[PDB]
DNA sequence: AAGCTCAAGTACTTAAGCCTGGTCATTACTAGTACTGCC
RNA sequence: CAUAAAGACCAGGC
DNA sequence: GGCAGTACTAGTAAAGTACTTGAGCTT
């Protein structure tokens, strides 16, 4: 049954349990943001990293 | 016969190698050779 | 394939041979004189146990001095993320081409 | 590789010449014990691997070999002292 | 780190209103209604109410995206009658409904038990 | 295999469809067969950069 | 010519030390093994030990342009790693020229 | 004898893009100076 | 508002 | 009291290309 409405979903999916792993990989150590920061010494150039 | 094709090839033409991996030479036959295969076999011993 | 027992040789052989060698310069600069002589000075643990311990520790497998030589690759930190990715990590092989 | 190859690496290697007074050095064999800690009073303590992490020691043991040490004085006499646990 | 509060789903902060209405200049007689801080719990209550009405020509709801909570709700009612009155009309009804609802609910318990 | 067999399913052919699932020699052959695809994967993208 | 210090920094230690560029280095041998010919210039030595510190500080002179050149030793500044000569610095990937620019 | 080109021999070169973590060691030898012990 | 060096190798991501 | 020895602390060592080069053959 659709959730919003209750209508029923016209073709019929496929349910069942099936085994799921979550990974290291997670979206708050991947983000970065970037104004006018530390600066490299030799190159005078925004750091990296 | 195969033919080198895709990323070789285009480095072989990109390079302008003077040896390719696979050089080729097509052929065609202005006059009855051209029909008949017999003929067309003396040009085939003529030039192998 | 190369497991502890056979790297560890290889390993533990020159570096003996350097322990031999320096007992040999210290011993011999010390005979001239034809004093006396003393093995418990003669001998520098430090290259063994410093040795074996830098050579597991960087991974650089060989002599530190001829590390350019040296082939690397050896002895990883072990990853502790899931006992799966420890098990795997123990059983593995590396080929050595480039 | 304790059990076999380092006894093989350790009398494998070439006796010791040396010199008019000669010196030489043999190798008798070689022994190991559990693994333990020479702290910085020199006391020596057995370590559990757990503190070995947890105070980034080096877990390892002490590695001793029989010395026979023989000197020829020309004498007739060439005297060998053995040094056990160097 | 980003995640917003555990409420920006229905409380409202500073200065939003409920309910905001604007005309649409397309049709004729046509009126849009936002509602702030729902979701299609109510939206899919009133829409399906408004179809009933025979002078109500269109009656629809969005959401314009999830993450925010909104209603989005177009109403065409036929000349001469205003759908503001159309959606009016429609809560008090859905009052009518389910307060009867409520009260023959109570009389089925009661009955359940010991009757 | 026995030797010098260049019969169907020595040589490679799966009869066999992912739903009724491999036997074990063609999943090996398969393993093979997909080796190839990841390798040609990984090495082409450096000569197409370059 | 010695370039600025802004063209090879030094390395701020946590205050204690301040370590040095390896041109810095370089630069130190080749006044070194310079002021050596200079004094035997005015002594004269033997002149064959001339001709020998004018290999060195050919091999010095010449390092410092291009480490990688075949057939040389190349020069080994500490812990058995290899100068970057100011060719290493312009060249690669991640060189000035590619790198920086 | 000079010179000409043509063959092998030799040296030398670059090898994807961006990003994230950690570990590690910055050297080990030789010489000089100072301190302690013994005569 | 300044300091945490640089480099090296290794693991991984798309 | 002075001299010698030892220890510690501070300087200090895959393929593919072009290029070149040596030999081989001719006016």
């Amino acid at each position: 049954y659709n959730g919003f409405t209750g209508r029923k979903i016209t073709s019929q999916i496929f349910i069942g349990p099936t085994y799921y792993q979550r990974l290291k990989h997670m979206v708050d150590d991947k983000i970065h943001s970037r104004a006018r920061g530390p600066i490299q010494i030799l190159n005078r150039q925004p750091m990296e990293g | 016969k195969n033919v080198t094709l895709g990323v070789p090839r285009l480095k072989e033409l990109i390079n302008i190698s003077k040896k390719p991996k696979t050089p080729s030479l097509t052929v065609f036959l202005l006059g009855q050779s051209a029909r008949d295969a017999e003929r067309a076999k003396d040009i085939l011993c003529r030039l192998e | 394939l190369d497991l502890a027992g056979p790297l560890l040789a290889f390993l533990f052989r020159g570096m003996f041979k350097n322990l031999l060698k320096e007992v040999r310069i210290y011993a011999q600069k010390f005979i001239d004189r034809g004093k006396d002589f003393n093995l418990e000075l003669a001998i520098k643990t430090r290259i063994i146990s410093d040795g074996l311990k830098y050579s597991l520790a960087t991974g650089n497998w060989g002599d530190q001095k001829k590390a350019h030589q040296a082939r690397a690759g050896v002895s990883q930190v072990l990853n502790r993320l899931t006992f799966a990715s420890t098990l795997s990590h123990l059983r593995r092989l590396n080929s050595p081409i480039g | 590789f304790i059990q076999m190859s380092v006894q093989r690496i350790v009398e494998d290697a070439p006796p010791i010449d040396l010199q008019p007074p000669r010196y030489l050095l043999k190798f008798e064999q070689i022994y190991l014990s559990k693994p333990t800690h020479w702290e910085r009073d020199g006391a020596p303590s057995p370590m559990m691997p757990n503190e070995a992490r947890l105070r980034n020691l080096t877990y390892s043991a002490p590695l001793y070999v029989d010395i026979t040490k023989t000197v020829i004085k020309e004498g007739e006499e060439q005297l060998q002292t053995q040094h056990q646990k160097t | 780190m980003n995640a917003p509060p555990a409420f920006e789903s229905f409380l409202l902060f500073e200065g939003e209103k409920k309910i905001t209405i604007n005309k649409d200049t397309k049709v004729p007689n046509a009126c849009l209604f936002t509602i702030n801080k729902e979701d299609h719990t109510l939206g899919n209550i009133i829409k399906s109410q408004l179809l009933k009405d025979p002078q109500v020509l269109f009656a629809g709801y969005k959401v314009p995206h999830p993450l925010e909570h909104k209603i989005i709700i177009r109403v065409q009612t036929t000349p001469d009658y205003s759908p503001q009155e159309a959606f009016t009309n429609a809560i008090t009804d859905l009052i009518s409904e389910l307060s009867l609802l409520e009260e023959r609910f109570r009389v089925a318990i009661k009955d359940k038990q010991e009757g | 295999f026995i030797k010098d067999d260049y019969g169907p399913e020595s040589r490679g052919f799966v009869e066999n469809s992912y739903l009724a699932g491999l036997t074990p020699t063609e999943f090996f052959f398969h393993a093979m067969g997909g080796r190839e695809g990841l390798i040609d994967t990984a090495v082409k993208t450096a000569e197409t950069g370059y | 010519p010695v370039p600025p210090l802004s063209v090879r920094p030094a390395v701020v230690m946590q205050g204690s030390a301040r370590n040095q560029d390896d041109l810095t280095h370089k630069l130190a041998d080749i006044v070194k093994i310079n002021n050596q010919l200079r004094r035997n210039e005015q002594n004269g030595a033997a002149a064959h030990v001339i001709a020998e510190d004018v290999k060195l500080l050919q091999f010095h002179v010449a390092t410092m342009v291009d480490n990688e050149l075949p057939g040389l030793p190349r020069a080994m500044q500490k812990s058995g790693r290899p100068l970057k000569s100011l060719k290493q610095r312009l060249k690669g990937k991640e060189g000035r020229v590619r790198g920086n620019l």
